[PDB]
């Protein structure tokens, strides 16, 4: 259960590798959805559920909905991408193995897998979950709040102006 | 007989019971007979109570009720819709037009019976036959597909 | 571990259902859909901004939080009013 | 955490290399762009949660919102390309050479 | 007159926008009117999510109490009587 | 920054959440708050070059707290030596490290 | 400088410058509708 | 014991789904002056089982041009999202207690609209793709209005938990403070479940049965969610069976209300549905969202964190 | 008549009685006649771990009162 986060990170790397290998855009969006779910799982494993549910509710929830929608109004095989994907995953296994043995405990350590996921946590305490600071954006970072709001308002104006035709 | 054939017969009973209890038609409805079809759908006779669901898509259909006059302009459409329907499919022709041309038998633009286009399981006679009689035809179809022994034939292969 | 077990059981049940379902029998683009899709993107990110309000309601400086939330929902209303006035909400040639 | 952060940086590098090596699909290019965006979100969120930086957990929300509006702009541009050329092929976009 | 007629026949033909705009205006104005607006901030301040760290006194300050069961300090009798 | 409108008007639009030891919601201290505070207290008022030259001890302590590279090296060395003594068999784990100990609150 | 690898180019223009749905309504069934749609 | 609890949650939900199909047939028949199925079984109780067995027994007409990957993925995804939607629900105690269960619910609905979009793109027909785009736009717009409505009513509640909602509801129903929100939430759940008058309506046998199962499961879940949020059942710490029974009764009335609405009303137009949402709900939703932002501030009724 | 639908109502009502009641009963059985203690915060999780360490059988629900104090 200590290799859970590393397995998730490897799955994210595999999904990003396939997305870079660029299949048909529907399958590319499917791989991006899988990578988004995996990134949600990593964020939930590392900490508060709020940022993970932003990934799972806003990134997965809306953004790739609109990617899939826009791909659906678009149009497009050759099956080579699966061949480079299996070649890439066996090369990835070989590369993480050779990096694991060669750097001793550097970026990758076999014995250190799962030992350094949670560094320090406040065992006794309320007000520690991930949504509290993002809510403090309403109070502490009003400049963040207003630049995000102005970004969305200007984005509305931009989008209708571009698609006005 | 052998114990395996008893289990095969019971499996045939279960499958045939499922297929006759859940009989979803699309009515390839043309005419007078399609009006009488929806009078069978009407609350008096209640094929929905019988397990027969009104207004199903041809992709979800089990039996095609050929209701009306099949013309030469409509016969390719009939054959195409029959081909789109999945493999466990039956055909109930209803009315003299779909049976043998009927009152337009000697017409230049009328197919003399829909059996020239699609294989008809059961013919319902009348012009129009009553909704009572069409429901008779549907129950006769349920009895007919109850009589099927597919795993028995496969075991005796 | 519990949620992992339940999601695995859910996926396994659905997969075995589709497996028994198989084993048992033996262009003309429209601009307006893209418009409502991007309008959903903008409103959904504005939801992402609005979502931490159950924890932002507990702050000491309730006036500043209230002012920011009021301004934000006001610019939601203003953007929707813009799109309504410039006919991005109807389906008409 | 260092192994998973290294994996995230290699995921970003792979997505960047996929962005830099174009194929026929501008949709695939935009998908690689959001591969980079998603990798950035996970690295920022894991860094904030590891450092317990509650003041800077709004930064993932801001990168998500800003990159999503940027990709909405890019999707609108791809819609314009698909409308003018029938398809979204990037080799149709080449008459500004002269 | 004309403005009153405009709101009147607007309420006649479509009340959705009228109700939404009136609810908007009420949400603007009612925090500026009700006397309970400050009490939300007072309650949020009084809610003790963190440990109150004791202070090492030199005896020059008499306002801080030595005991929690003392008359000195910010009591919440207003909260009990709210 | 390139322009100092925030410093001229005295406002703090984005200067109050620059680092980990800044203002935090409900006084929740970030990791290495003391180390970063020590580094900033050393480095303030002497410039970047003198901060790099003179506050190197404080910066190295803060970086070691933030990254735990030497901690990972030490723990990996301990675990590798313990695994070697497992392999040659001249050492046994104690009851408290084997999961059988009397718990304390 | 018209070379062999660039002589095919043309100068830019001075000013820098209906696909519709042909639906077949039908078996909802003795009606055929060739229906011409703009969205 | 946990796997036993998993089984005794999921299996009765599927039984409720099948008998929801049966009771829809019976209620629609009796509202149309006829009967439901009663021949198949003693009183029709074997009719959903016969329907499911026929649907799994009929061969699936699988076109070769359709992508087998998406054709596999869409119905299995839709069913597993219906069950994952069901798991974090307290009745009054859940199988799994999530900190942000309502966010989990909404994002699972987002994955469901992935499922319908993937099914529509896999169905190789231009009319099917057009109807798929229309259905995704419908589901998406009613999802954004659900998210804003639910955000405001939990601004009244206090957190994204559901036991916090039970503690909120233990004195009165949330229908009285948030009844226009309740009406818009009910309409939004209707248009998520694609029930009449918002149905606006490809797959044969197996996948069709899976989609039918998941849609009816989502219908029961939208009813249960509306019950838990807006109409609080009676909760007592010494007995939870009263809460379970009362939640049961209100969920059955809300399911009957969906079947009631389908019987009573003709379906909407696509332009009329988008017009209704984007011109009547979302203005009211935003106005009431800011009103429910303002309400605890000027009433000092800010809810606790727990 | 209209009461013929009440068989289906009874089946659905029963099979929504099973999930919540069964969940509560299984929680009480697995935690010793008490509700499943929820840890929404690190403080509550720390309390659970403290009870698990005090109880001496590696189960948190075995609560110890004054019998452990002389
Ligand atoms: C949980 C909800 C869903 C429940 C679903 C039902 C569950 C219980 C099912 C019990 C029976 C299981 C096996 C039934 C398969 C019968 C198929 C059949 O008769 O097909 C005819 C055909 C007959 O084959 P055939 O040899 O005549 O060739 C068919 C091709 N023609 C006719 C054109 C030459 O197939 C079989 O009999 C194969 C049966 C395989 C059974 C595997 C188990
Ligand atoms: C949660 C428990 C269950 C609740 C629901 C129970 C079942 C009810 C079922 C009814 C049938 C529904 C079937 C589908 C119908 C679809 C059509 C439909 O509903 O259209 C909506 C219709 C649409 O109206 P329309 O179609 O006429 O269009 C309006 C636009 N014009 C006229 C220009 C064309 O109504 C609405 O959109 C209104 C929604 C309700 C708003 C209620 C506001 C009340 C007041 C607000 C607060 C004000 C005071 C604030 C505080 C002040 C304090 C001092
Ligand atoms: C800050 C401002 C926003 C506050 C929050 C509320 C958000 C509301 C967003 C939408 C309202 C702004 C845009 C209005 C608009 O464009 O109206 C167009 C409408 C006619 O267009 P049409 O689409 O036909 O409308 C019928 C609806 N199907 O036109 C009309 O129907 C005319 C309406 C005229 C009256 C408007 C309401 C006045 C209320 C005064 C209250 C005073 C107290
Ligand atoms: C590193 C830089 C070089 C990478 C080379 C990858 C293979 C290649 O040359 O791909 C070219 C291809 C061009 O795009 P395309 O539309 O397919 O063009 C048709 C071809 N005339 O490009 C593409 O289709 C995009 C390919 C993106 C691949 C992303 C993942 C790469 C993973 C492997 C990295 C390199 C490994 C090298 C190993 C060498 C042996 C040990
Ligand atoms: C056919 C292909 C289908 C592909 C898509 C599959 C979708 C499945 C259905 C939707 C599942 C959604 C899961 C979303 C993530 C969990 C959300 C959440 O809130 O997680 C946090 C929660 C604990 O957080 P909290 O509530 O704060 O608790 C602490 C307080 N006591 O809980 C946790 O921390 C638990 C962490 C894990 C939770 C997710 C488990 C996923 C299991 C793997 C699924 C894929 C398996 C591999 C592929 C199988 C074949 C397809
Ligand atoms: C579905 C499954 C099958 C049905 C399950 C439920 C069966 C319930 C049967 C018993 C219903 C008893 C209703 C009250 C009877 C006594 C009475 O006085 O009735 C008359 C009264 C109206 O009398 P009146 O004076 O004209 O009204 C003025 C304003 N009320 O009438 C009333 O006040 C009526 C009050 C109740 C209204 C709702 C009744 C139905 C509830 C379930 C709806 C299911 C929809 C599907
Ligand atoms: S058989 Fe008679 S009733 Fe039926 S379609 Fe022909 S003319 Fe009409």
């Amino acid at each position: 259960m200590n290799n859970y986060i590393f397995v998730l990170s490897s799955l994210f790397l595999v999904g990003c590798l396939g997305l870079a290998l660029k299949p048909s855009p529907i399958y590319g969006g499917l791989g991006l959805i899988v990578s988004g779910f995996v990134g949600c799982l990593m964020v939930l494993g590392f900490g508060g559920s709020f940022l993970g549910l932003m990934v799972f509710l806003i990134y997965l929830g809306g953004m790739l909905v609109v990617f899939g929608y826009t791909t659906a109004m678009a149009t497009e095989s050759n099956w080579l991408i699966l061949g480079f994907l299996v070649l890439g995953v066996i090369m990835e296994v070989f590369l993480i193995c050779v990096l694991n043995y060669y750097d001793e405990v550097g970026v990758i350590n076999l014995d250190g897998l799962g030992d350094w996921l949670m560094y320090e946590v406040d065992d006794v305490g309320v007000m520690l979950e991930g949504g509290i600071g993002v809510a403090a954006m309403y109070s502490c970072a009003t400049w963040m709040m207003v630049v995000a709001g102005w970004s969305l308002f200007a984005g509305i104006f931009i989008i209708i102006e571009i698609t006005r035709d | 007989r052998s114990r395996a054939e008893y289990v095969v017969t019971k499996l045939d009973d279960l499958i045939n019971w499922a297929r006759r209890s859940s009989l979803w038609p699309m009515t390839f409805g043309l005419a007078c007979c399609a009006v009488e079809m929806m009078h069978m759908a009407a609350p008096r006779y209640d094929m929905d109570r019988f397990g027969v669901v009104f207004r199903a898509s041809p992709r979800q259909a089990d039996v095609m009720i050929v209701a009306g006059t099949l013309t030469n302009k409509m016969a390719p459409a009939l054959r195409k819709v029959y081909d789109q329907m999945p493999e466990p499919r039956y055909v109930v022709s209803m009315g003299s037009c779909a049976n043998g041309g009927g009152y337009y038998h000697y017409s230049y633009s009328v197919v003399r019976g829909c059996d020239r286009i699609v294989p008809v399981d059961i013919y319902v006679p009348g012009c129009p036959p009553t909704a009572e009689a069409l429901l008779y035809g549907i129950l006769q179809l349920q009895r007919k597909i109850k009589r099927e022994q597919k795993l028995k034939i496969w075991y005796r292969r | 571990m519990n949620l992992y077990t339940v999601i695995f059981i859910n996926i396994l049940l659905s997969l075995t259902l589709i497996l028994v379902a198989f084993w048992l029998p033996q262009l003309p683009f429209s601009m307006k859909f893209f418009l409502v899709a991007i309008t959903f993107l903008l409103f959904d990110l504005e939801i992402a901004l609005l979502l931490p309000l159950p924890w932002a309601i507990q702050t000491i400086k309730t006036s500043t939080m209230m002012i920011m939330a009021f301004i934000l929902v006001t610019i939601l209303s203003l953007g929707l009013a813009y799109e309504w006035t410039q006919k991005g909400l109807e389906w008409t040639e | 955490m260092p192994s998973t952060f290294f994996n995230l940086t290699m995921a970003f590098s792979l997505s960047l290399l996929g962005t830099l090596m174009f194929r026929s699909h501008l949709m695939s290019t935009l998908l690689c762009l959001e591969g980079m965006v998603l990798s950035l979100f996970i690295m920022t969120s894991v860094t904030s949660l590891n450092s317990n930086s509650m003041s800077s957990m709004p930064i993932p929300i801001t990168i998500l919102v800003f990159a999503a509006c940027e990709a909405a702009v890019g999707l609108a541009l791809l819609v314009k390309v698909s409308n003018t050329y029938g398809t979204d092929y990037v080799q149709n976009l080449n008459l500004l050479q002269c | 007159g004309r403005i009153s007629a405009f709101l009147k026949n607007a309420w006649a033909k479509e009340p959705v926008l009228v109700v939404s705009f009136s609810v908007w205006g009420l949400a603007i104005i009612m925090p500026m009117i009700s006397p309970y607006t400050k009490y939300a901030s007072m309650i949020n301040k009084a809610t003790p999510y963190n440990y109150p760290v004791p202070v090492r006194d030199d005896g020059n300050m008499p306002d801080v109490p030595s005991h929690p069961q003392d008359p000195l300090g910010p009591s919440l009798d207003w909260l009990k009587n709210l | 920054p390139f322009l100092d409108i925030q410093k001229k008007l005295g406002i703090s639009l984005d200067r109050h959440f620059m680092f980990l030891s800044a203002e935090q919601p409900y006084k929740n201290a970030a990791r290495c708050h003391a180390f970063e505070k020590e580094w900033i207290e050393c480095a303030h008022g002497i410039g970047g070059t003198r901060a790099k030259k003179e506050c190197k001890i404080e910066f190295d302590d803060f970086e070691e707290c933030l990254l735990r590279y030497k901690t990972m090296r030490r723990m990996h060395d301990i675990k590798k030596q313990r695994e070697k003594l497992m392999k040659e068999g001249k050492y046994t784990p104690p009851p408290h490290h084997s999961g059988r100990e009397e718990p304390r609150p | 400088y018209p070379s062999k690898e660039t002589a095919h180019w043309k100068p830019p223009p001075w000013n820098d410058v209906v696909t519709n749905m042909t639906l077949n309504f039908g078996p909802q069934g003795v009606l055929r509708l060739v229906l011409e749609l703009s969205g | 014991m946990f796997f036993i609890n998993i089984l005794t949650l999921l299996v009765p939900i599927l039984i409720a789904m099948a008998f929801l199909t049966l009771v829809e047939r019976k209620i629609l028949g009796y509202m149309q002056l006829r009967k439901g199925p009663n021949i198949v079984g003693p009183y029709g109780i074997l009719q959903p089982f016969a329907d499911a067995m026929k649907l799994f027994m009929k061969e699936p007409m699988r076109p070769l041009t359709t992508s087998m990957s998406l054709f596999i993925i869409a119905p299995t995804l839709s069913l597993t999202l219906a069950l994952s939607l069901w798991v974090p629900l307290p009745m009054p105690h859940p199988l799994i207690n999530l900190n942000l269960g309502i966010l989990f619910i909404l994002a699972t609905s987002s994955l469901s609209v992935y499922s319908i979009l993937w099914s529509g793109w896999a169905s190789n027909s231009k009319y099917s793709l057009f109807g798929a785009l229309r259905a995704v736009a419908q589901t998406i717009s009613y999802e954004v209005t659900m998210a804003i409505i639910l955000l405001s009513v939990l601004l009244m509640n206090g957190s994204y938990s559901l036991q916090t909602l039970i503690t909120t509801q233990e004195h009165m129903w949330l229908l009285l403070p948030a009844w226009p929100m309740a009406m818009m939430w009910f309409i939004s759940t209707l248009a998520e479940t694609n029930r009449a008058p918002f149905d606006l309506t490809e797959y044969a046998a197996g996948p069709f049965a899976l989609f039918f199962m998941a849609e009816y499961t989502n219908i029961i879940l939208m009813n249960a969610l509306t019950t838990i949020i807006f109409l609080g059942p009676l909760y007592y710490i010494n007995l939870p069976e009263l809460y379970s029974t009362n939640f049961m009764m209100e969920a059955l009335l809300l399911s009957s209300t969906f079947l009631w609405i389908r019987a009573s009303y003709p379906r909407f137009r696509y332009d009329q549905l988008m017009h209704l949402l984007w011109k009547n709900f979302l203005p009211l939703t935003l106005a009431l969202c800011m009103w429910h932002i303002s309400l605890p501030i000027f009433t000092a009724g800010v809810p606790p964190y727990m | 008549m209209w009461f013929e639908i009440l068989p289906g109502l009874a089946i659905m009502g029963v099979c929504l009685v099973i999930p919540g009641v069964s969940t509560a009963y299984i929680h009480k059985f697995t935690n010793g006649g008490k509700e499943k203690r929820v840890a929404r915060v690190q403080y509550q999780w720390y309390l659970m771990e403290r009870d698990r360490r005090i109880s001496g059988v590696n189960r948190y629900y075995v609560s110890k009162g004054l019998e452990n104090i002389d």
